[PDB]
């Protein structure tokens, strides 16, 4: 058995972002989920940075 | 049981003084009449499934409100569907039987999901007893087809919905149906069956494909679940004397923690083995069997020798005492059979369908020592002995050894 | 030590009025 | 309407009770005794069962062999069983073979040899029975259930007794037991089927007249049991099926709540995957179990004794990863007897029982067992009319009241046998005996 | 909604001459504009199946019908991802749009609804 | 093959002109000598497990460095362990055989985890062919024990480590071992076996518990995986004429996409069935079998009638042409058997372990039409016919039908 | 099947805090894990509160 499936921690990432079985016909409107993830990451990075300068 | 006729259906009822009635529909649809192996078992299990007027679900929930119970079984000769209920609920049960015979929707999902799985569990439970297997195997060897067909559905021969539908078209017909009512007012049953079963097809009498031929042989069923051995003798001319002989030879004990005084019982001494002589009349042929179960194949073998010897010794001489003992044990066996509702139904069922007037327990013939010894002589000297071994078959006897 | 129907001794802990 | 059960007494105080059926040709006569294992102490535990084996091993007149022959010549059979509170010895025969059978029963009860040689022989037979009950799983489960529910009390003892006692039972102890216990005022001679009452009474006067009377004649079915909530786990990973019983302290024969407990038992009811109709039963537990394949079977029971009872359920399952669900759903169904039952469930269960209590009585043996059981537990045969009235008196409010006093948040006795790894510990099971939402 | 509901209501409409006269032509145009036939589906292929009832009905399909359904779903998914429509024999003709599943789901639901009713019976 | 003796072990070797040598140890340890059912199969599968000098792992990895191969099989008569390697590596293989016979640690885990599972897969693969099952069943009926013991280990009767250890104590002994060397210098083998197998127990000749008794009968193995039917005739006096008769009756085609000119081949015309006559000499008894496989039980039944007729017709008259055809087909069969290494080993193994001189293909007797017809007559008029049916057994023939 | 096992979200809580199978003989030193969880919660609650007042 491959490490990504054997190891409990890796397996959780694997099940969500790598081996996750998806329909083969998702159109471009299924891409907003990952954009919202990207927005959330940008807001955390910029937000924490502004907090280092804001009073 | 007053035999009468109601809209071309034979109806037999005996009124009694109890609050519980047994209504039984007896069908000429046992396994000897089967077209495909196992169909009569499946047809029995398909009774009280979805009909057009009333779903299986609705039937069960309403039967629970009457506190009725439903019992079905298949033999080689009949399918028996029996209901037990309170006297007053008779019209409900008559109409339910009518719906089953007229309007069963034989749906493929019921066969796959409901009927076949239940039939499979039925058989597995029976086969837990190796003696059952041995006696089944013996009939298969003795008769091959007809009486030799299996009674129960097996996985190796799958019954299809078309098979069951065809068979049911033949069986569920006025010509193959008898209604038997225990503790049912005979006048009232005739009136109800006369209204409910009026629109049932007439059909024709179901017949056995091919005549009954007798054969000898061996069956050797390798199981890991206990050991048994049947020594059967097919009978070409079934005679009532074999009942007396089966009861004489006996085998089971007639009191707890004892061996018994029967010749076959005395053959088991010092072994944890049981023995049982049985005679089965099937009208045109019969089967006399001696079945031996036990945990030790060595003990079974030992008993089997003694068992055959016992039968030969009987062929020599029976005493007057022994012949009277046989009459007594046989009258009793007849009485208790006519009492148990399961067997009762089929007894009058055979009288109604076939026409073999029933032998009342009070009319069971007394056989002289001469007649009994003559019958046992005719069995020890049969040209067609069957032996069915189940379990550690490499360690059990063979026909030519016995 | 062998019979499983002989319940081990619990009398040190059983309350008389337990019910 | 069934024929009337006639009842007469003798001078010694033997009750004769008969229910004739001129439609059958066979009769069951027998003696029901209000005595069983519970009447032993710890030292002579096993005696009652021992005697059952020796009753058929010969009398002062007939040897073991003569006995065998005499019964074979009758045509019918004899049978016996010993329970905790009851011993039965009966003979099924032909109509006109009843005088023989009464004579044989009278002989084996009053005039048994109990010869040292036979005691010694049976001592091995019985010893081997200790290692072969092991196979009858339902019985194993129920025997442990009594042992734990009635821990260190007479009802908790087995019928067979310990191996130690089997090796030390003497003819003296046997004689003493049957002299103290098998007394005329504790015995009922019962005839069902083709029997005349007056003929049976004459046979009783002929054969059972020199029976001992007890010093203090109490009425029939006269009794202090202290239930212990507890568990026995007999894990066996090699078994394919798990067998579980759960029970609470139930009701005695003469409880006011006897019928209420039967109706409550009927609301849960029975289930068996092998029976065709079982997937369509109305019972809520039946539906959950069948839809989810949680169990092969379950069987609700309500066992009564003279002064206590056990009410509970017996489950069997191959689904070893969902035993927790099976037990969870079962106990939540019991919770609803306290919280939710309405006239809907109660009237359905009453309907099913009104017939069920009559349907049980099929053949002569069942009728005789019914007359015998009732006469030795209640002191009378309860007519179907009275039974129908007592059932009709059970309301939804009565069931809720009973369940709230008997089941809700009460200690259970729990026995698990087989692959029961997935059965949780006692606390988690017992926590399902209540609902936090209620 | 239950398939039973849909089927019963439709039968009420088809009975009424007036109603059928106005509804049946509309329903035919609706189906034409819906355009599921242009992906080679039969109507019944579109019914939501992630329900216990529907799972049971699908298990009761004859093997051949089941195998064909799997092919239609896979084919349609491939047209979807390619942004193509069916052409030629892949287009579902009105005569091929048979209600293969409706009988099975109606039986499953019939029993489920009877069960709910009977769970609420009151002995009178 | 120059037969000699080296330290009490019989060694037969034939030098050749090839880079490939086959060394085979033939053991008198086949199933007829089996103490318990299946033990000879398990002992065969326990060869080249862990020995005290060398683990199974080390052996396999070193055998791969020599590019040797290992082949083992069990018959009713022998266990054969064969290695194929390059000529030069002979000493290694001699010593490996010696370690197996002297120093096998029969460890319970090897039995549970390694040997038993492999033996089970071996049997399941063989049983995929219903003809194999039919011919196995036929031997069981014909001989009961000895030759009638199963060759392969079955799940229903488990072999224990004590059983295998006991059997091996009897079998792995100088008295039950023959070494056969194909393309091995005979002088060099004698020298090596003489040093390596010097410390092997002497032991005693393994014997069949009980004498070979012949029986007739039927076996009806109900499977779902194809249909076959064997018609066997046990022979009390094994004679070389039955080889000629088996080849004459034939059954397989001598040409692609053809039926064949053999009587049994001509019995299959218009059916997708195959047929095969075989004769098995086992020294003291023999078995002549005709096996028929096919997908249709109806076709099998049809062919079976023609097959028995063919045998009867042969009993009547054989032509001179047909007798010569039999001689030719039989010489050829003998030659190719002595070529195939598996069968070669066992042929000389029999010569070495018993004393029955091999019949060289050049010495195969020519039988006149008189001698062949006489032999077929004896078979058609056998008092003990065996019939083993596999598959849809309800639809296949019975002995008394044939 | 019980909801706590059937529902994916509930099942995760269930597997960690309720049906989680533990050795039956953990001593008191196995209790520091939950104390550290409690400290972490107190520090988050007090910390977020101080952040509402701190400059
Ligand atoms: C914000 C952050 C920026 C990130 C970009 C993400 C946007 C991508 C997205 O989801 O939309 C693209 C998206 C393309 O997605 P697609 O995977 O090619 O098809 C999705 C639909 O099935 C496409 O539906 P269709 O196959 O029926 O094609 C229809 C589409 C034509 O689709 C195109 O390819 C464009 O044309 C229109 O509907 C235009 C409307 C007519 C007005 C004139 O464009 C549209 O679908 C536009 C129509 C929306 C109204
Ligand atoms: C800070 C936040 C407050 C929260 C309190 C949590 C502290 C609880 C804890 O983990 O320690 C209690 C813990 C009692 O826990 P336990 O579960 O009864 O047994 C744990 C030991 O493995 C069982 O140890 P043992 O059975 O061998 O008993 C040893 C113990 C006797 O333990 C007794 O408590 C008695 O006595 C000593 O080791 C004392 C040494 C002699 C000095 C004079 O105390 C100790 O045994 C302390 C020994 C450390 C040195
Ligand atoms: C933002 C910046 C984008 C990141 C660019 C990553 C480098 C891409 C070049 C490398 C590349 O093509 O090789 C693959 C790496 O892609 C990968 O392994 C990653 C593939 C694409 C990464 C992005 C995934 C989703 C992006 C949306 C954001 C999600 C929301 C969270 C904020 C290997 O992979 P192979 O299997 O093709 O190799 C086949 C043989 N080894
Ligand atoms: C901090 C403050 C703690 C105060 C809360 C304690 C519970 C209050 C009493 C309620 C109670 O005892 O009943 C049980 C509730 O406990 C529960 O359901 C919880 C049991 C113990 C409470 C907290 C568990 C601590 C474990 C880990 C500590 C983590 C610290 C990290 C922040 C249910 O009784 P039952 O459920 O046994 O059954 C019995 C039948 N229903
Ligand atoms: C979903 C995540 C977030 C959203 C939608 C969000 C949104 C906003 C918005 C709308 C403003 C007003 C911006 C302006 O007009 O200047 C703002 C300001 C701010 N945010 Fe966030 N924010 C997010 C996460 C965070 C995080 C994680 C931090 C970490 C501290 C943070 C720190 C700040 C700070 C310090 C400011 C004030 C300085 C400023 O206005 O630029 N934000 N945020
Ligand atoms: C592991 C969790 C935390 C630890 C171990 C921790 C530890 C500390 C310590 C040691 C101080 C200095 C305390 C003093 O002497 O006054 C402090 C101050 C502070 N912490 Fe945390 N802290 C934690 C979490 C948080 C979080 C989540 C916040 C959220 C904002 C926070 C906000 C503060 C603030 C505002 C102060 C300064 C005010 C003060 O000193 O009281 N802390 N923390
Ligand atoms: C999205 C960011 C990436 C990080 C991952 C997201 C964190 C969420 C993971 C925590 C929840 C647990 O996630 C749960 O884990 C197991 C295994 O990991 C998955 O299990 C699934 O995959 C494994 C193998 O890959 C199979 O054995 C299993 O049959 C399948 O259901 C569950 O479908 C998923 O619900
Ligand atoms: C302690 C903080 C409380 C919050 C709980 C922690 C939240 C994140 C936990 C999810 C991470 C995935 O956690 C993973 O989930 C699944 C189901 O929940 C568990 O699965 C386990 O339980 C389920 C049933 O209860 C079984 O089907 C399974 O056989 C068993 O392994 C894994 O053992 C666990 O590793």
């Amino acid at each position: 058995m491959a490490l990504r499936k054997k190891n409990s921690l890796l397996n959780m990432a694997n099940s969500y972002v790598l081996d996750s079985p998806q329909p083969s016909n998702l159109n471009y409107f299924w891409n907003f989920g990952s954009l919202l993830a990207l927005c959330l990451v940008i807001q955390l990075a910029t937000g924490i940075t502004l907090a280092m300068h804001y009073t | 049981f007053s035999t009468a006729e109601a809209a071309g259906v034979k109806v037999a009822a005996q009124d009694g003084q109890s609050p519980i009635s047994d209504l039984s529909v007896v069908l000429r649809g046992g396994s000897r009449y089967a077209t495909v192996p196992g169909v009569s078992h499946i047809l029995e299990k398909f009774a009280f499934q979805n009909t057009v007027p009333k779903s299986a679900l609705r039937f069960v929930r309403e039967l629970e409100l009457f506190g009725g119970k439903l019992y079905t079984h298949t033999t080689r000769e009949h399918i028996v569907l029996r209901t037990q209920f309170l006297k007053q609920d008779l019209p409900y049960f008559v109409d339910a039987f009518a719906n089953v015979l007229k309007e069963t929707k034989f749906q493929q999902f019921e066969l796959t999901e409901r009927v076949a799985p239940v039939a499979e569990l039925d058989l597995l439970k029976r086969e837990s007893d190796p003696a059952f297997t041995a006696l089944e195997a013996a009939h298969e060897v003795a008769f091959r087809t007809g009486l030799g067909n299996s009674v129960y559905a097996q996985g190796y021969s799958p019954v299809t919905l078309e098979d069951v539908k065809e068979f049911a078209r033949q069986v569920y017909a006025k010509q193959n149906v008898a209604v038997v009512g225990n503790n049912v007012v005979p006048a009232d049953l005739q009136q109800l069956v006369g209204t409910a079963f009026a629109d049932l097809q007439e059909g024709s009498k179901v017949t056995q494909a091919g005549t009954t031929t007798l054969h000898g042989g061996e069956a050797r069923v390798r199981t890991s679940t206990g050991n048994a051995l049947t020594i059967a003798l097919p009978i070409a001319e079934p005679k009532p004397v074999y009942h007396a002989l089966a009861s004489f030879l006996g085998g089971p004990a007639s009191m707890p923690w004892s061996v018994g005084a029967s010749p076959l019982a005395q053959a088991t001494v010092g072994t944890h083995t049981s023995v049982k002589a049985t005679y089965h009349n099937y009208g045109d042929a019969g089967l006399f069997a001696i079945t031996i179960k036990g945990d030790s194949p060595a003990e079974i073998s030992q008993v089997a020798h003694k068992a055959v010897q016992a039968l030969k010794d009987t062929g020599a001489e029976v005493t007057e005492e022994q012949a009277a003992r046989a009459y007594a044990k046989s009258k009793f066996a007849a009485a208790e059979a006519f009492e148990n509702p399961d067997s009762s139904a089929s007894v009058i069922g055979m009288e109604l369908l076939s026409g073999v007037s029933r032998i009342a327990p009070e009319n069971v013939q007394k056989f002289t020592p001469a007649e009994l010894s003559e019958a046992a002589a005719q069995l020890s000297a049969s040209a067609k002995p069957v032996v069915a071994a189940v379990g550690q078959v490499h360690a059990l006897p063979f026909a030519d050894e016995l | 030590g062998k019979s499983t129907y002989k319940i081990p001794d619990f009398t040190p802990y059983l309350k008389k009025d337990r019910n | 309407v069934s024929p009337k059960t006639r009842t007469s007494n003798l001078k010694n105080g033997l009750t004769i009770a008969s229910e004739s059926n001129p439609l059958v040709q066979t009769a069951t006569v027998g003696v029901w005794i209000d005595a069983g294992s519970r009447n032993e102490n710890a030292y002579n535990n096993g005696t009652a069962h021992f005697f059952e084996h020796l009753a058929f091993k010969g009398t002062d007149k007939r040897s073991q062999h003569q006995l065998e022959l005499d019964i074979e010549n009758m045509g019918g059979h004899l049978n016996a069983y010993t329970s905790r509170e009851s011993t039965v010895y009966y003979a099924k025969s032909f109509k006109d073979d009843v005088p023989k059978s009464v004579e044989i029963l009278a002989d084996i009860l009053q005039h048994s040899k109990l010869a040292e040689s036979a005691i010694d022989r049976e001592r091995e037979v019985i010893t081997r029975e200790l290692e072969e009950v092991n196979k009858q799983y339902e019985e194993v489960v129920f025997d442990h259930l009594h042992a734990t529910a009635f821990m260190n009390q007479p009802l908790g003892r087995t019928i067979l007794g310990p191996r130690e006692n089997i090796q030390t039972i003497t003819n003296t102890e046997l004689r003493k037991f049957i002299t103290e216990n098998y007394t005329a005022d504790r015995m009922v001679l019962v005839g069902a089927g083709a029997v005349d009452h007056d003929a049976l009474v004459e046979l009783a006067e002929k054969y059972f007249s020199h029976l001992p009377s007890s010093q203090s004649p109490v009425p029939l079915g006269t009794p202090i049991p202290n239930f212990v909530g507890s568990e026995v786990r007999l894990r066996d990973d090699t078994m394919p099926v798990a067998h579980i019983a759960i029970a609470v302290e139930g009701v005695s024969w003469t409880s006011e709540d006897y019928y209420t407990a039967l109706v409550a038992q009927a609301i849960i009811g029975n289930y068996d995957r092998a029976v065709g109709t079982s997937r369509h039963q109305g019972s809520r537990l039946s539906n959950i179990v069948s839809e989810n394949n949680l169990a092969n079977s379950f069987q609700s029971f309500s066992t009564s004794y003279s002064d206590t009872g056990l009410w509970g359920i017996y489950l069997t399952s191959e689904n070893t990863t969902q035993i927790d669900d099976l037990v969870h759903f079962t106990l939540k169904e019991w919770n609803r007897l306290s919280t939710s039952v309405s006239n809907l469930q109660v009237e359905r269960a009453k309907s099913q029982l009104k017939a069920g209590l009559l349907l049980s009585l099929d053949g002569t043996t069942y009728v005789a067992e019914d007359i015998g059981r009732q006469l030795t537990t209640l002191g009378r045969r309860v007519t179907p009319a009275e039974v129908e009235a007592k059932l009709e008196a059970v309301t939804e409010h009565d069931v809720r009241a009973w369940a709230q006093k008997t089941l809700y948040d009460k200690d259970i006795a729990l026995v698990g046998l087989g692959p029961i790894e997935g059965l949780y510990d006692y606390n988690r099971i017992r926590n399902d005996m209540s609902m936090m939402r209620w | 909604a239950s398939i039973t509901s849909v089927v019963k209501t439709s039968e009420l409409i088809l009975k009424s001459p007036l109603l059928s006269k106005i509804v049946v032509p509309l329903a035919k145009t609706y189906v034409k504009f819906s355009g599921y036939r242009q992906l080679g589906f039969k109507m019944n292929d579109l019914i939501i199946e992630e329900t216990p009832n529907m799972q049971l009905a699908l298990r009761r399909l004859p093997p051949t019908e089941s195998y064909d359904r799997v092919y239609r779903l896979i084919r349609a998914t491939q047209f979807s991802l390619s942004h193509k429509l069916a052409t030629g024999n892949d287009i579902t003709k009105p005569e091929e749009d048979d209600h293969y599943l409706i009988p099975y789901i109606l039986d499953v639901e019939a029993e489920a609804f009877e069960k709910d009713a009977l769970d609420n019976l009151e002995v009178v």
